Parts: C-alpha cells; structure tokens; sequence
C-alpha cells in the first residue's frame, strides 16, 4: 500500500498545480494517469525490472493527454523512484488537499428511507456549521438501520440511527 | 569504447549500470580509469535492470559516480607458461617485481570447470620430499594434498620453502607457490632465499598481498591454480603451494559480508564448502599430467572445529600437525609423529617394510610417553632393564627425526642436509633394532643421514 | 516501503524542469543531520575518500557514494549543523602536517597542537591515507630494538621493521610495556610515536609527564584522540600516526609506533558503519574490519637503502629506513577467538600475551612465554643475546612440562625437581621494576648467571636481591666490559672467560 | 508553529515550515492536555522533520498538535543559590519551597575542558575503610568507580564514603540519582536535612519512576552544577547513584531513533555517549571534582559491553562481587580486581605498596589451589601450603569492617580504620605474627588489636 509514499508526490504536484492555476487539469492529468496504471498490459510492465529511463518513456508514449512539460516531468521523477504505482493513491491525496485548500467536505448521510429533501437542506445547512467547508451530501440507503440516520463526514460520525441506541442500551446492562 | 556508468560506491563494492544489451555476464572483467591509473572491477552480481554490482580489484578511493566504465568481454585471464618462471605477479598477472613486462605468449581465465571424474587416473607414485620425518610419518602420491596444520610460529612457511628448494634442485620439476594474503616482509624474504638458493628459475610466484581489498586476496589462489594447470596440460608434474587456506576463507568471508549476503555458522559466508571445493577440486592428477599440493592451514585457537580447518580437511590426502612445544625444545622440523597421518600409509602403496618401520616408530614413541611419568615420580634407577633401553631408543629415535635445512642455514648457520627415503628407513630400522646402543643421545641431533651419526659420535 | 529523501520542494524542482541545469557538480546541500553523519544532495563531483568543506572551518570525508546521497561523517562538533546548509567539495584529501620539528609535540588527529606551547615547525605535509612500500622495496628486518625487558629481548625479540601484538585483559601492562619501549629509546637513535584512541584525556597527560620526568618526551610524537571526540577522529587518528612515522622511515631513519587500544579504533569504525547502514558482520563489526588494520600495519616496514635513495632523489645514499608497529590489543576474558583479536593476531609478525594470573601471582612484566611467538627471532638479536636465551627458552620449556607437579612435588624424584626448582628460579629472574629498564649488558650478565648454573645454590626467595647487587658490583668493578657488550653485543671465548670470572668472584666475596 | 506527525513510545516526530526547523538539542514545547511536555530534538531529518525524546510521559498525545520552538537548549538554575534544594532534570524545584532564586542558567550540553587545562594530583584520600585505601587508594580530585552486580553493596558503600569524605570535607558537594530508587532519595535527603549538612549538597533526582528522557538527562543536568561550582575556582564532590541507567536509558530509545543495533542489542554509540559524558568531569587547573560512581554490571557479566567501556573511565575501580557477600565477608570488595592507579611505590611508599602487593600475591596464591582443595581436600596440601590457605583465609576475614551505615543491618558499631593502622595489620598477619588467633578472630572487627582482644572470647 502506497499511502504513505504517495504524500510527497501529491503534496509537490499540488504546490507546483498552485503556482499555476492550474489545478483542474492536473486532477484530469492524474486522473488519466492512474488510469494508464490499470491497464492489464501496462501493469505487466511496471512490475517488471526495466531501467526507470526505459519504463518512464514507455509510459509517456501511452500518454497525449498529459502537457509534456510538467506532467511528463512527474512521471519521470516517479518512475526514477520506482513508484509509478504510487499514482492511484497520489490521486486521491491530491484530490484531499484541493478540497482542503477550497474548504470543501463531503458528507455521507445513511438512513432507513429516503429523506424529505427538507430535512436534507437543514442537515446542510447545520454541517456547513459544524465545518466550516461547504458541503455536498450523498444520501444512502441501509435497512438495517430503521429509523433515524448516519452522518459520517471524514472519519467523524453522528450515530443517529435507533440501531445504535438499541446496541448502545443492550450494553449498559 | 565505454558504455557503462557508476552509480554508486560504497567501500570496495561499485555499482556499474550499462545499457540492457550490454550487461556483462558475471565474473566479467570491468575497467575505469581511477584517476591517472587503470583499475579493473569483477562483477559479481546480475541484479535489476542493466545495473551489475562488482567488486574493485584495487583501491576503490577516488573513484566519482558517473565514472565511464569500459566492460572486458572476457573473465580475468593472465599469462601463462614458461614466461611466468622466476616472475612475482599479482592477481591480475602483472608483474610487482620491476624487471618489466612478462613476456607472455598465451592468457587464460582463471574460472574454469574441474576434471570429470572420467579424465582422471589414480596414481601412487610417492613423492619423495627429502624430509625425514614427512617422508617417513605422512607419504604422499602425485596428485594429493598435503595440509600442514598447526599455530602461528611452527614452521610452516619454512617447511614450505624447503619442499619448494627440494623439489626444484634434487628433482628439477616445476613450481608456482600462491601466496594468499602474504605479508609483504615474508614474500620478500622468500624471493631472497629463492633467489640466493638459485631455484627461483623453476619457481613461479603469485602475490595477495594482506594491504589489499579482498577480492585480490580471494582470487590469487584462482590465479596459481591457472598457472599450474598450464603446467600440467603441457604433461608436467607441478606442484603448487598455497601459503594460507585459512586467509583464502577469511578473504571469502570478507567478501561475502561486503556483498551483504546472510552469514552462517560463525559469521562464514553461506558458500563457505562451495568455495573451497571450487579451489581443492581443480588440483587432481589428470592422465595427461599432475598436479600435487602443499597447503598451509593455520589452526585459530588451537580447536581444530571452526568451519575454516574442519571444511578443508574433507580434500586432504596427508595431514602433517605441527606443535610448538615440539618447536621450544629446538627440534625443529617440530613435526609431531603421533598425531601425522595419511590416507596412503598402508603396506599396499609403501610396502611392508616402511609400513612396519612406520608403525614400529610410532610404537617406541607412544611407550615412551607411557614411561614419562614413571620417570618423573619413582625415577629412572626402577625402570626395568629393556624398560631402559625402550627409553634410550625412544631419546634417539625422537632426536634423529630433526634435521637441518637448506633454508634454515640464515637462522642457525648450521649447513643444510638432504635425505632420501633409502637411508630414512635404514637409520630407523637400525636405531629401532639396537645397532647403535653405543652412540650417545647427542649423536642423532640435528645430523641428517644415519652414516653422519656415526661421524658426528668420534667428535664428541 | 520508505521514503528516500524524495521530498516535496525537491520534487517540485523536478517537476518545473527535469533536467535540471548541470549549475554545479562542485557543491551541495545538507539534507539530515544525526549522530554525527550528515547525508548530502548533490556533490556529482565527489569522490570516495574525498574532504567535504562544510560552514565554519570543519570537513567531513565523503564514504558513502550512493544514487542521490552521499554519506559524509563529521571531522568534529556537529550539533552546531542544520539541513540546508550549503557545502563544496574540496578535490583534496586528508592531509597531516609532518617533519621532524614535531618531536615533542602534543597533537590531535589533525596535527593541530595541543598541549599549548604554540605552532607546529613542520617540514611540509603528508597524505594521511597512503600505500605500503611494495614487496621488492623491503630489506629483511636483522636489528634488534631494545625495550629492556629481560621478559621480552631474551625471548620475544623485536626488530627494527616488526610489527609486534601486545594483547591481553584490561589492566595487565599494556601500557606499561608500550611505554617503557619508548623510554628505552631516549639515546638509541630511534624516533618514537604514541598514538592514544579514545583514551581519556587525564590518563594522556599523566603519560605525558612520565615521558617528560625521564627523557623521552623530547624524543616522540604524541597523537591524541580522546573520548570525546567524533568517532571519525579516532577511526583515522593511526593513520595519521604513520604518516608522520613514515616521515623517518622513509628518509633513511628509524621511527617506532605504538597505537594504543587499535581495539578502540575498531569500535569507532563499527559506530561508522553502523550509522551508514552497512551490512552488519559478526558482533556487529562491518565486513572489511580486517581491511581496515592490513593496510595500516602493513606500512610498518624496513625499506632497502635504494627506495630511500630513490625517494630522497639522492639526498640519502645507502641508509636503510625502518618504521616498528606495537599495536595494542585489549581481550574480554582471555578470549582471542573474537572478531578484532583473530583478525590482528593473524596480519602481525609476533604476539605477546599478557595475562592476568601472572600478573596477579606477582609476575610482572607479566608475559606468557609459553604462547607468547616472534617469527623474526634471533634475527632480530645481538649475538651475545641469541646464545643465552637458546637456554632460557629450554629451561622454561621443561618447566613448562613438568608444572602439573609442582601441586604434589614432595613425590618427586630429585632428578626431575632440579628441572622444576631451576625453571622456577628462571622464572622469579624475569620479574622487573617498571620504568627500570636494562641494557643488553646487564641482561646478558643476569641470564648467564642463570644459565650456567650459579643460581643452583641462591635460595628462590633471594633471587631478586642476588641480581641486584650482581648488577650493583659489575656497575663498579668491571665497566670496561659492560661498555664494550653494550657497544658491540659481542660474543667470544674471552667474553665468556671474563664473565665467569665476574660470577665466580661476585659469588665468592661479595654477598646479597 | 510545528505539528506532531509520529509519537512511538518515547520518541516524538515534528514538522516544522523549511525555514524554521530547529536545530539539535534545542527544546521544544507541547501541551500534553493539562500539562506542558518539554521535548529535547534528537535528529533533523529530511524535510522539515525532526525526531524528538520526551522529557516525560508520552501518553495522551495525540498526532497534529501544535509544538511551540524555544530557541535555546534545555538550560537548568545553577550556582549558589541551588545548594540544598531537590530539582528536575528541567532544573525545575521537585521540593515543595519555593522557586529556585537563581542568577544564572547554563545549557547543559558542554564541551569538555581543553587538554591545556588538566590538572594532576598525587595527593592521597584518606577513607576509613581497610580493604578501599589499601589495595585501591584513589587521590584527590580523581575518578572512583563502584561495580557490582544486583546487591551486593554498591550504595552501602557509597553512603559510607559520603559520611567519611564529605562531612570533613569543607567544599560544595552534588549528589546525582540516576535511575534508582525514591525511597533512597527520600532516605538521603532526610539524613542530610536532620544532621543540618543540606545547606552544602545540591540534589538532581531522576528516579527509576521516570520515563527515559529523565533518565538520559538527568546526569547532565548534575553535571552542570559540578562544573559551575568548579569554575567558580572551588573544589567539589559529585556522588552519581548508578551511571548505567545513563546508558541503558540511551540503550531504550536507540531503536526508537532509527539506528541498527550493536553487539548485545546496545546502541552502536554506547562509547561515544559514555565519553562525551565522562570527560567533563574532572579537576582542572582551575578547581577539582572528585567523583564516586556506582556502576552496575548487569548479569554479573563483568564483560558486557557496557562495564567493558565503563573501567577505563576511572583512576580507581573498586569491583563488588556476590560469591563475597555471600559469605557474610562485607564490603564484599573482590581484592583480585580491585585496581587504582596511585598504587605505586612512589605516591604511597614502599611500605604500602609493598603490602599491598603481597597481600595480592597470597589471596591469587589461594585462588590456584581452590581446585585441588574442592576434589582432594585439603589434607593433601604440602604443610606450607596450609599455612598459606591458613593466612589467605585470615586476610580474607580481615578486609570486613563493620560501617556506621550499616549499623541498621547488624547492629554492630561502625568503625574508622586509618591507613597507618592498617598495613600494620596485614604486615603482621602476612608475616606470621597472629598464626595463634581463630580465624572468626578477624570477622568484622576494626583495628588488630580489637582482633587480639577478640579472640580472648573466642
Ligand atoms: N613491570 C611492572 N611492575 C610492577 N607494576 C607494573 C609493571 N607494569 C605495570 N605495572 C602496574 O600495572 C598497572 C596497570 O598497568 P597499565 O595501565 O600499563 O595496564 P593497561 O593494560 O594499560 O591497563 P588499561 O587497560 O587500563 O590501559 C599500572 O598501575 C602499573 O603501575
Ligand atoms: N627448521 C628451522 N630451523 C630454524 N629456525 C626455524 C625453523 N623452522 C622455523 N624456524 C623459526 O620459526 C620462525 C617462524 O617460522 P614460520 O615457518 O614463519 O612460522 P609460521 O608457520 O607461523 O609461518 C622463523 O623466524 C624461524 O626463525
Ligand atoms: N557493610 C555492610 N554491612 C552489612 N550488610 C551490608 C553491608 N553493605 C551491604 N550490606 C547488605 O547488602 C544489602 C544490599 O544493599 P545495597 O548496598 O543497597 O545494594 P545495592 O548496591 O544494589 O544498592 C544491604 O541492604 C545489606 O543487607
Ligand atoms: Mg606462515
Ligand atoms: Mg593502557
Ligand atoms: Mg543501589
């Protein structure tokens, strides 16, 4: 797992993105990337031992879409590294330092049933308080829990559902 | 041209990256320009992608990353021949003794592939090394090994150059004497006293010195055995001397460690058995020539046990042990005559009467050692009347297995005697059997053949 | 899955060009800073070995050149250091300053002084890391260097171009001995040198003061790597002892050697190899630790009178020149099967063994001469030496033999206790003060008188006030034949004549 | 203006902007909660990160709290005002008084002082103790070291030469606890306050309770007062309670920091963390310290990496060991090992070196026939061989001597033997005069005439 040698490349690929004003094309940039790394073939390559200067070009050739300068300098780099598998895992700490630097959250809600669309504005409008990010919402559906919901935003969560105050009597007993 | 590049350098180990065409094939020889002077590096690892791993053949100081390195296409090979005779070489096969270039007609690789078992012949022709006691305790055939065991300050080195002057005057054949890990004031003493006994014209010598790296020390004794097997496809008999096995497996230890590989029982590298059956199998009698051996094999602490001794023992043919209270009561060739053996001692190959010779010595002796502390406690006056004479037979027996060398006339001044096997088992068999109870103990002292006994007993 | 120093703004770079400018393969930049190791970005241009300039006026030597890092270790204080510091690479490498006006001198590592009396008066400067005279530039080694210890000239011989273990348990006389060899020097035309690892800084000083009240310290070199000072400075404080040895030896001189504690050097290396991550070997030590002392005490050499003329281009013409190694080795419970004593016992030419039992049971100096060896031997002695330690070394062989007994020598057979009654008077006769050293005279006139048998009747408790008084009517009655022993080491009939006639005449009228 | 990033056991990692990292061995600070954590850097890594030791507990920190950078070392009250008052290893007041009234505050990371300003002594100590000032007399502003394994008497003997040295003695004094018991400390501070000598000892306390940062520090911190009042050009005492829980402290947090591990799992710089330490206390030109060291060898494995290093750190070391104790035989100082380098006959005289030497040479004379006697017994030694196991068991019995200190434990009155006192002893025991006395005559008694005048009750 690359989560923690990804931290370097996506922090510089951000602070270079910055500089720029440029930070939605090299989201789409790594986005395309970490898709190349997919590949069936592609993957076969990074695996095996070839020289990184060889690899790198290799994985540059399968790639229009990356602006030859400084995308093409990244994967260089990584790949001098030996890390190109890294990318998946750059992307998604790239996309978690955009949405802290524009104050972004995004906030799961799970319920029993489908919400008012009243009571989901109001749940907005209170998260957007207890953040100060503006907040999208994805609503999900669970019967397992049956009356009230989850809000989960990051790795903090509100365990509103009677599921959880069923569970949480039964062991004060 | 050159097409590969450092990349790292840490100690004596250098990283060389080439094109993924061109990597060299392992034990290829590199070469690099460390400065104003030439230095060639061993690959000694394939790993990843176009990078090789070796080891410098020289001092790795001075050496930058991005160096251009220039790959031999071919092992380390070395001359030669009749050209090498009275030359010192390192393990690269230049010459390290200022007379100039060798004069080489023919070079080869010093990594080849031991005889089948199909090309060789068993043969027991005995050398005959003009030593009483090695002749006599621990006979050796064309084609064995012979392993003087013992501490430091026994005599191994001079026993050595005294097979070496013997073997090289009396019987005219050819030598190469590889000196792993030589102290320099000992290689130089030993070209002197070659030089002066005027055998260094049949003698071919190889130096590893101990101020080198240890891929040096690790493959000079690949060196000799490529000179002595020159030798022998031209259908001589050589004979090739390996002044330390035990710094043949600490060079191998050395270099083990440096290529970061898992160490063993005692620190040894994991190959320990493998390197040394690759040295010991390529010395055997092949039907077109032979090649014999000398080796000596110092003990460390005595144990006989650490993987070094007890792994080179499986190879030998003769085992001569050498004791240095032996040696501090002067009775020097020091050998001990109890603890010597060899596999070729029995009636079938030396015949009855130096078996029984043999056998009747070591009998003399090993009473004697019985009859020591009946000596000590009640005296000699209580000693039975043939206890007495087994006493004084023993004396004389333990005085007249010294001898004087040729290369030991430097420290005593004392003139130098050859023995041959004839007159060994005469003077045993006559000391055995009572014929001369009329010389003093004195008399066998340092004196070389029997009839010089009785010459020496009218002085006193 | 670890990091390599790749970090952000070093990334960034990377990222605005990849190809970065070649701006300068002559300088860099310090990324980490621990323990003394400093690990450097950039320096293209650097070479193993090489003096790494860092900020104030401190080096560090470049050891570990790897992809994107070199491995550099601080010649002094570097706490005072920070990342980001910029650093040049000086194409030089270590250098000590060296000649003759350093006899005298109290020095660090570097050559700086010391002791305070002002700058150094040296004749140039010599690179600290250099090669061995080659086998065809050596000369056999057949002049004897005197510590004047009967223990040790009858029986363990040294000789101008040895190299000579002193080995045994914490607090038995290394030193002691090592000392008293540069003491014995002050008037024999010998230059010495002490080199001190990682001792502490107050024992230095006193040793010092004993070499100034006897004559010697005028005469020697003093190298100081105390304790607290950066392992880098006590792993390379001998070598720059023997660049300023090598000075003498190779200009037709004699110089003589002592490394103190090379067991300590070794330490300082492991603590180096540790902190560069190098392969462990056994007990931790790295692998090429033999490496380490072969090239270090293979320059202890003599070199033939032609190297030195070659060398001086004809200013010194026919003089041999000789450099003798006492290196210093220090067993945990007597045990040389280790990783440090198994390697240095088996580069040297000699061993001498001092051992804590005999150093206990009054035996002092307190040499093994059962397992102590010198492979040079009587080469490397005086003839009148060479003739009476023949039977000293036979008189304690047979002694050596027959010491099971003495715990039931009441049993016995009077033929064998006057072997065993003489081997320990022998033995009670190479006892000897310490910084009372002897001149070959008197030790030939002590071991003859054991030899030939005037010991027979001197009773075992006596045997120390028997050679004293010896000595003290020979110093009185016949200087004449000391003074010609100690010039000349001669031995002939009439030697021998006067000094029976000397033992007959003290043992009949004087008394002890 | 930092955040943590890492916190493994005792070690915490910091990050800091590029421009501001804090350089080695400056503090920093954290608030752990309710509390305020001082952190000492140890390494600047890579990256605007650096590695830190806590110097306290570690618990409830959580990572991405914000550290503050004081710009300077740790730095701990010294002088005249820190005389009779108990401190941290912050140099913090653990005493319930008030602040520490001091002027000035030093950083306690110091170089050593400078070969040119060594000094060195002959002149002898005087201790009461028989067995210490005959076979290993130390010198004034020496070194002193105490080995022994677990209990055998390593801070009896400590607490002894305290009350011989240091109450007639009219300097300063300081008193490091490195790693030992509070109760001790509570003990010795009490000793002190009621006989009214506290207003001369000045006490750093960093007791086996504390986490390993205390430890390591801590005999800095000591350190540091012992120089201030040596500078001050006045001469000093500094006892240090065990300076193996220095290293073994060092030895805890190594892994920790990154570092391969040694030879039996030391850190691979167990010597140089010793000697930076060990070559700044010592006397110089212009004032002295004398120093006693209790040292603890583990195992009772004299060879262990960490004793091995330790003893030639010393001018006198004195060797403790069990198979002594055992035989009720205390201090159970081992003879055989026992070692000073002013044993010569030029700083103690030819009667006292000689003595001791022969006092030597019996006791090693007795160790080589202990085989013998344990298969044959001992009616098989010749008849002067009895009489050299008779003396060697009466010198044995002679280096007891019962100790103020110790009165707790046997009830016996301390004695004070002076050294003309006692080489009169061994000389005549050695030289046969008191053959007639029981051995048990010797057993605990002070001078030999209350061993004449023991043995008229048996
Ligand atoms: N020949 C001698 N006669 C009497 N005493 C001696 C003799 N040689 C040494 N000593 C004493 O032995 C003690 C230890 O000697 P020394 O310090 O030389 O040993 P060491 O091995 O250097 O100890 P360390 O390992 O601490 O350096 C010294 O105090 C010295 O006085
Ligand atoms: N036969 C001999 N005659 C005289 N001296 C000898 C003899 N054998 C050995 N020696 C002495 O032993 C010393 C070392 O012997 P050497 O063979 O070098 O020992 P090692 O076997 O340890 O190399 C030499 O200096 C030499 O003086
Ligand atoms: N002089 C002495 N007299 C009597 N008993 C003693 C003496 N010295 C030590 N002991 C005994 O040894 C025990 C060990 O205590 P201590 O000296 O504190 O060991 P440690 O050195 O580990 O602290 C003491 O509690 C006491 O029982
Ligand atoms: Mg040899
Ligand atoms: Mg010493
Ligand atoms: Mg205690």
């Amino acid at each position: 797992e690359f989560i923690t040698v990804a931290r370097p490349y996506a922090k510089a690929a951000f602070d270079f993105a910055v500089e720029h004003q440029s930070v939605e094309r090299w989201q789409d940039m790594l986005a395309f990337a970490a898709e190349v790394t997919k590949n069936e073939q592609m993957a076969e390559l990074l695996s095996g031992a070839l020289a990184p200067e060889t690899l790198a070009e290799s994985f540059i050739a399968v790639a229009g879409e990356q602006l030859d300068e400084n995308g093409q300098n990244l994967i260089r780099v990584m790949a001098e590294n030996g890390r190109l598998n890294a990318l998946p895992d750059v992307l998604e700490q790239f996309i978690h330092l955009r949405a802290v630097s524009e104050a972004t959250a995004e906030v799961d809600v799970i319920s029993a049933a489908a919400l008012s669309e009243q009571q989901l504005a109001k749940i907005s409008a209170a998260m957007e308080k207890r953040l100060s990010r503006k907040v999208k919402l994805n609503a999900k559906i669970d019967k397992s829990v049956m009356a009230g919901v989850i809000i989960r935003a990051g790795d903090m969560v509100i365990d509103g559902s009677v599921r959880g105050r069923l569970e949480r009597l039964a062991d004060v007993l | 041209m050159a097409t590969g590049k450092i990349v790292q350098v840490i100690g004596a180990v250098v990283d060389v990256e080439f094109p993924q065409d061109a990597v060299p094939r392992v034990y290829d020889a590199l070469e690099v320009q460390n400065g104003n002077e030439r230095l060639v590096l061993e690959v000694q690892q394939q790993l990843g992608g176009g990078i090789v791993r070796t080891i410098a053949m020289g001092s790795s100081d001075g050496l930058r990353r991005g160096l251009d390195v220039k790959d031999l296409e071919h092992p380390i090979e070395v001359p030669v021949g009749k050209a090498t005779l009275g030359r010192i070489m390192n393990v690269l096969g230049e010459p390290v003794d200022m007379k100039g270039e060798i004069g080489e007609e023919e070079r080869w690789a010093i990594h080849r592939a031991a005889p089948s078992y199909e090309e060789l012949s068993n043969s027991q022709e005995l050398l005959e090394t003009g030593i009483k006691v090695i002749d006599l305790m621990a006979p050796f055939a064309k084609g064995g090994k012979v392993g003087l065991f013992g501490g430091a300050g026994v005599g191994k080195t001079v026993n050595m150059m005294e097979l070496i002057r013997n073997i090289a005057i009396e019987h005219s054949g050819y030598s190469v004497f590889a000196g792993v890990g030589e102290r320099t004031r000992e290689g130089n003493d030993f070209y002197h006293e070659m030089t002066d006994s005027n055998v260094i014209d049949k003698v071919s010598l190889v130096y590893g010195q101990m101020n080198e790296p240890p891929g040096n020390r690790l493959r000079v004794a690949l060196t000799g055995l490529t000179m002595a097997e020159k030798f022998r496809d031209e259908g001589r008999d050589v004979l090739l001397f390996v002044d330390n096995i035990y710094r043949y497996t600490l060079a191998g230890t050395e270099v083990s460690a440096l290529l970061g590989r898992m160490p063993s029982a005692v620190g040894y590298q994991p190959t320990l058995a493998e390197e040394m059956g690759v040295l010991q199998e390529r010395i055997t009698s092949t039907k077109t020539g032979s090649i014999t051996s000398v080796q000596a094999v110092y003990v460390p602490a005595d144990d006989l046990t650490d993987p070094s001794p007890a792994t080179t023992f499986a190879h030998l043919d003769a085992t001569v042990v050498l004791s240095r209270q032996i040696a501090s009561l002067g009775i020097y060739p020091a050998v001990d005559p109890l603890d010597s053996t060899s596999r070729q001692l029995d009636p079938l190959v030396v015949g009855q009467e130096h078996y029984d010779t043999a056998r009747g010595v070591q009998s003399i002796l090993q009473r004697y050692q019985e009859l020591k502390d009946i000596i000590a406690i009640l005296g000699m006056d209580e000693l039975s009347e043939e206890d007495k004479l087994v006493v004084a037979r023993a004396r004389k027996i333990q005085r007249f297995l010294s001898q004087p060398f040729f290369v030991a006339e430097v420290f005593t001044g004392s003139p130098g005697k050859y023995v041959s096997l004839k007159d060994t088992i005469r003077g045993f068999k006559g000391i055995m059997e009572g014929e001369y109870d009329h010389l003093p103990e004195q008399a066998f002292y340092m004196v070389g053949s029997i009839e010089e006994a009785v010459e020496k007993a009218k002085k006193l | 899955q670890l990091n390599s120093t790749e970090i952000s703004e070093l990334i960034k770079q990377r990222i605005a060009q990849f190809n970065v400018v070649s701006e300068a393969h002559n300088e860099g930049t310090i990324v980490s800073v621990s323990d003394g190791v400093i690990r450097i970005h950039g320096l293209a241009d650097c070479m193993q070995g090489e003096m790494i300039s860092l900020p104030g006026n401190r080096y560090a030597i470049a050891l570990n050149l790897e992809r994107d890092s070199v491995g550099a270790v601080v010649m002094g204080p570097y706490a005072d250091l920070a990342e980001g510091m910029k650093v040049k690479c000086t194409g030089r490498i270590l250098e000590v300053p060296v000649g003759r006006g350093l006899l005298g001198r109290v020095v660090n590592t570097l050559g700086a002084p010391i002791d305070g009396k002002g700058p150094l008066d040296h004749d140039g400067f010599s690179a600290v890391e250099a090669i061995a005279p080659g086998v065809i530039e050596r000369q056999s080694v057949d002049q004897p260097v005197q510590t004047g210890y009967k223990a040790v000239d009858s029986m363990i011989p040294i000789g101008r171009g040895q190299r000579e273990l002193i080995i045994g348990d914490r607090q038995t006389g290394k030193t002691a001995l090592a000392i008293d060899a540069i003491i014995n020097q002050r008037d024999s035309g010998i230059k010495c040198i002490y080199v001190a690892i990682g001792q502490k800084a107050s024992t230095i000083s006193n040793v010092v003061r004993k070499l100034e009240e006897h004559g010697a310290l005028a005469n020697t070199i003093v190298v100081v790597a105390t304790a607290s000072e950066s392992a880098a400075l006590q792993y390379l404080a001998p070598y720059a002892g023997c660049a300023m040895g090598e000075y003498f030896r190779d200009r037709g001189e004699d110089a003589l050697i002592i490394y103190d504690d090379l067991s300590k050097q070794a330490v300082a290396y492991r603590q180096i190899s540790l902190l560069l991550r190098r392969p462990p070997g056994r007990e931790a030590f790295p692998g090429d630790v033999f490496y380490l002392h072969s090239r270090l005490l293979e320059r202890a050499a003599r070199v033939n009178a032609e190297y030195v003329e070659a060398f001086t281009k004809g200013e010194v013409k026919g003089k041999t020149g000789s450099l003798t190694a006492l290196p210093i080795i220090e067993t945990q419970a007597g045990d040389v099967s280790a990783f440090v004593p198994t390697n240095v016992i088996s580069i040297t030419d000699g061993q001498i063994f001092l051992e804590t039992n005999l150093f206990n049971a009054g035996i002092r100096p307190a040499v093994n001469p059962g397992i102590s060896v010198s492979r040079v031997g009587g080469a490397a002695q005086t003839k009148i030496m060479k003739k009476l330690s023949g039977g000293i070394r036979t008189a304690l062989a047979q002694y050596r033999e027959l010491a099971a007994f003495s715990q039931f020598a009441s049993d016995l057979d009077d033929a064998t206790r006057k072997q065993l009654d003489h081997g320990q008077k022998v033995t009670e006769l190479l006892k000897q003060k310490q910084y009372a050293p002897m001149s070959v005279a008197q030790q030939s006139l002590v071991l003859f008188a054991a030899e030939r048998g005037y010991l027979a009747d001197v009773e075992l408790s006596k045997i120390g006030s028997f050679e004293a008084a010896l000595l003290a009517y020979v110093d009185r009655d016949h200087a004449p034949l000391m003074q010609e022993i100690n010039q000349t080491g001669g031995y002939n009939d009439e030697i021998e004549g006067k000094l029976k006639g000397i033992l007959d005449s003290f043992k009949a009228t004087q008394s002890w």
